[PDB]
């Protein structure tokens, strides 16, 4: 079993920034690839970006590339993601979907709780 | 003789277009297969007891006789004129499956193009499955069942091994390997588009860049760490391993693939523009240089492989045992990978190796080239165009099987069937007949006047007793005892025997082939038959 | 930024009905034999889990009932023995490249 955790939630402050800790634990952390995706609440789902613990590659979707960053620490094995001028359709939640081992390519249901922000 | 400074000019100025893939690229591989070592002195013994002399036979024949590799035989022998189909056939083999390190290679150095190294990178950026980046950075023992970065890239983008189940079952083709070798054709094809080459510019800026290249890469593989391990277990004479281990077999084709006898190549470079210059002492000393050449690549790829052990913390000659063609890319891949420059390197040494494959199989098909020109004078010699071009989309649809995703099940079958009994039987049947069939004492005669120094003693018993007799022996350990080949995880059935075996006959019964169509021809009692095509015809 | 939109908008619920969901992936093809493609379920009011990988194999602590198919182009679903405790959505994410971006998404009711 592989535990993971989120932050609590949030307020969203027009310009402002804010900060969202996951934590991996029980598993491989700086070898697998951590994923963020948003859940717009009723509408659909969207990408955001993904980033590999290790500062190895950091790759976006195309509408969030300067909206929101990435940050790694194989430290204490967390996954940090710094936003940036917060609007108001921008209330949603965010996972960490943790990417597969490789070939496969999937997440394996280490899905957490979300941190909503309103 | 030593420190004279005439040898040491004369080395410097041979060292840099005197180094082929049979000695970076077949040698170390063949050493590393069957245990480091222990393979050193049976390749030297083998190469100063019968690689020598029938290179300076061949180097002889050419110079003096003024024949192509098929119509000298016309002077020789008009029986055993098969065996010039036989070298047509081997260099067709050859060149089917020694262009696929090309095109390999060619795709590695385009994949190098990326600032980032995809050796590195396994961590799913197309897909890798089970393997560990970081060797010291971590700190973390190596667990079972564990493959480095660089040979997950070489197992799963170069060579699709994960496609085909096995040798049984091949899967489809691979278009970026396709175009690759469609390149390479297309490059091999403007380059013989006239067939002459002996005072080129391009042979110095291609042998410009391995002089300086190997001792970057030696002095980085010097100043890596756990290298000690490899240097010691790559000069263990491991007198155990010599005994009655039959590794004689793959000494040998070693040194018939990397000095250049028994693939009719010698006689082409040697039928034109010379004679009477510096005989006995140029094919010496090619010998040498390619030997000094072969010693260095395995001394640069073992001093990589000791940092690949000690950094495992496991035996230096388990690291890559069930490996075929992969121990040399691998190796090169982790060796670039540990420098500041690393990919100007990288591009820079495939770049060069691309270069030396092409000026390698530069000689394949020039012996085939000219083989029908002192053949068919009348009917080939006028096109030049009809017969290149022929011989290319043959090669291209012959060097087809060894594309699919089951590469490596089709290379390692061709890499021991198609020149280990093959090429040593045609040495042998060359060594017999100019020794039986035309006189020791006759050669003899001719090769004093037309140099005007006869041949050492030691030479003349070689070509009686020492080739023939070792080179039987090598094919009847060969023959009553079957190898057995065994890739990453996979075991050769026992119908792969009969494939090689099949494979490595059919590239040898022209000769009896042709042996019984020439008695069929002439009338007369069969004495009469054999004294009158003995006897070489009027020139 | 390959885009992934699946066909069907909703369905209706039905004990042991066929009901197969397409992804129009027009723009891609098989890279290495493995189709890169993923299918999920999101119950209202809790993460989404993981369903089916590679369009052939079976996820992780999912029950028979779910089984997936195709290869190249178009894909279905087969949730032929489906209960009520199924009135989840489904997406379709692809991850060829670096393109990952899930679907639109169905829904079912009666
Ligand atoms: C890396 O790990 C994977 C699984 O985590 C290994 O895959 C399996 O290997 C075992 C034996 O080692 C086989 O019995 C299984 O059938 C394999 N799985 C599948 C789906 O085929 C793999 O061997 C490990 N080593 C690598 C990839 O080099
Ligand atoms: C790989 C090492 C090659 C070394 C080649 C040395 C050749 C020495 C030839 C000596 C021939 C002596 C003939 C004496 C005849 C009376
Ligand atoms: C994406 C650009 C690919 C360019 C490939 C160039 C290959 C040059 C080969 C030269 C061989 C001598
Ligand atoms: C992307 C992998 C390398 C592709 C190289 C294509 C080269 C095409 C050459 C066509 C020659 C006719
Ligand atoms: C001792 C093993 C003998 C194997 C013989 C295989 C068949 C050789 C002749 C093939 C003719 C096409
Ligand atoms: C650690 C021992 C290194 C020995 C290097 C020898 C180089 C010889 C070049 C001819
Ligand atoms: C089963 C197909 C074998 C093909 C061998 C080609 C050399
Ligand atoms: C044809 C020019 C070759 C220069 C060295 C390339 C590696
Ligand atoms: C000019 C076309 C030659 C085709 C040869 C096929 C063997
Ligand atoms: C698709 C055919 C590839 C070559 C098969 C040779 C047996
Ligand atoms: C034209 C070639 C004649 C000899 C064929 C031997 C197989
Ligand atoms: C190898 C030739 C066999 C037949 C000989 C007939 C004289
Ligand atoms: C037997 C081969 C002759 C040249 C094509």
């Amino acid at each position: 079993q592989v535990q993971l955790q989120q932050s609590g939630p949030e307020l969203v402050k027009l310009g402002a920034s804010v900060r969202i800790s996951c934590k991996a634990s029980g598993y491989r952390f700086s070898y697998s690839w951590m994923n963020w995706v948003k859940q717009r609440p009723g509408k659909g789902l969207e990408w955001i970006g993904r980033i590999y613990p290790g500062d190895g590659d950091t790759k976006y979707s195309g509408k969030f590339k300067g909206k929101a960053t990435l940050t790694a620490d194989k430290s204490s094995s967390t996954v940090y993601m710094q936003l940036s001028s917060l609007t108001s359709e921008d209330s949603a939640v965010y996972f960490c979907a943790r990417s597969a081992y490789g070939s496969e390519g999937f997440a394996m249901d280490y899905w957490g709780q979300g941190t909503s922000v309103t | 003789r030593e420190t004279w400074g005439k040898k040491v000019d004369f080395l410097l100025s041979v060292i840099g277009y005197a180094v082929d893939l049979g000695n970076v690229w077949r040698f170390p591989y063949i050493c590393y297969q069957n245990g480091g070592g222990a393979f050193l002195l049976p390749y030297t013994i083998m190469a100063i007891f019968g690689g020598i002399p029938l290179f300076y036979m061949e180097l002889a024949l050419g110079q003096y006789h003024r024949n192509g590799c098929i119509s000298i035989w016309r002077k020789i022998c008009p029986i055993f004129k098969g065996i010039g189909y036989a070298i047509c056939i081997i260099a067709f083999y050859i060149a089917s499956y020694y262009n696929t390190i090309m095109a390999w290679a060619l795709y590695y150095l385009i994949s190098s193009f990326t600032d980032q190294l995809p050796w590195t990178s396994c961590k799913n950026s197309w897909n890798t499955g089970n393997c560990t980046n970081y060797f010291s950075e971590d700190n973390i023992t190596w667990t079972l069942h564990s493959t480095s970065p660089a040979e997950e890239f070489y197992t799963r983008h170069v060579l699709q091994i994960h496609r085909s189940k096995g040798l049984q079952d091949l899967g489809g083709i691979s278009w970026q390997l396709a175009l690759c070798i469609m390149l390479i054709f297309t490059v091999i094809y403007f380059s013989i588009w006239k067939g002459v080459k002996t005072s080129g510019k391009v042979v110095w800026v291609t042998a410009t860049f391995p002089y300086i290249i190997l001792s970057v890469l030696l002095v980085r593989g010097a100043t890596l760490p756990g290298a000690w391990r490899g240097v010691l277990f790559y000069l263990k004479p491991n007198w155990q391993k010599l005994l009655e281990t039959g590794v004689w077999i793959d000494a040998a084709a070693q040194i018939f693939f990397s000095l250049g006898p028994g693939f009719g190549v010698l006689l082409a470079f040697a039928s034109y523009n010379k004679f009477n210059n510096n005989c006995y002492q140029d094919a010496l000393v090619t010998s040498v240089v390619n030997c000094m050449t072969s010693f260095v690549s395995g001394f640069v790829i073992f001093t990589v492989l000791g940092y690949m052990a000690e950094m495992r913390n496991e035996d230096v000659s388990e690291v890559a045992k069930d490996a075929g063609p992969s121990l040399l890319f691998i190796t090169y891949a982790e060796a670039i990978a540990n420098m500041p420059a690393s990919t100007f390197f990288a591009i820079i040494f495939f770049l060069m190796l691309i270069t030396l494959g092409l000026d390698s199989t530069f000689a394949g098909l020039e012996g085939v080239i000219t083989a029908v020109l002192d053949e068919f004078p009348h009917v080939w010699a006028k096109r030049r165009e009809r017969f290149v071009l022929a011989v290319v989309i043959t090669c291209f649809f012959g060097s087809l099987v060894t594309l699919t995703f089951g590469g490596a099940y089709v290379v390692k079958l061709l890499e021991e069937y198609a020149t280990g009994p093959a090429v040593l039987t045609v040495a042998l049947i060359e060594a017999v007949a100019v020794s039986w069939f035309y006189g020791i004492t006759q050669f003899c005669r001719d090769v004093k006047e037309m140099l005007g120094f006869s041949p050492g003693w030691f030479w003349r018993i070689c070509w009686v007793a020492i080739s023939p007799l070792f080179l039987l022996f090598i094919i009847c350990s060969f023959l009553m005892s079957p190898p057995q080949l065994r890739l990453f995880q996979y075991n050769y059935p026992y119908w792969s025997i009969i494939l090689g075996y099949c494979i490595g006959t059919s590239s040898f019964i022209c000769i009896p082939t042709y042996i019984a169509y020439r008695l069929i021809i002439t009338p007369g009692t069969f004495k009469e038959r054999i004294i009158k095509s003995i006897t070489p015809e009027t020139p | 930024d390959i885009v992934l939109t699946q066909s069907p908008a909703s369905l209706a619920v039905s004990l042991g009905q066929r009901a197969t969901i397409s992804c129009r992936a027009s723009e891609s093809v098989d890279n290495y034999g493995i189709s890169f493609l993923n299918w999920f379920q999101q119950k209202p009011g809790q993460p989404p889990k993981l369903l089916i990988y590679a369009a052939s194999n079976q996820g992780s602590g999912v029950p028979a009932r779910f089984s997936g198919s195709g290869s190249g182009t178009y894909f279905s679903l087969n949730i032929h023995p489906m209960e009520e405790d199924d009135t989840a959505v489904y997406f379709c994410q692809q991850t060829k490249g670096v393109s990952w971006t899930f679907g639109g998404g169905t829904k079912v009711e009666i």
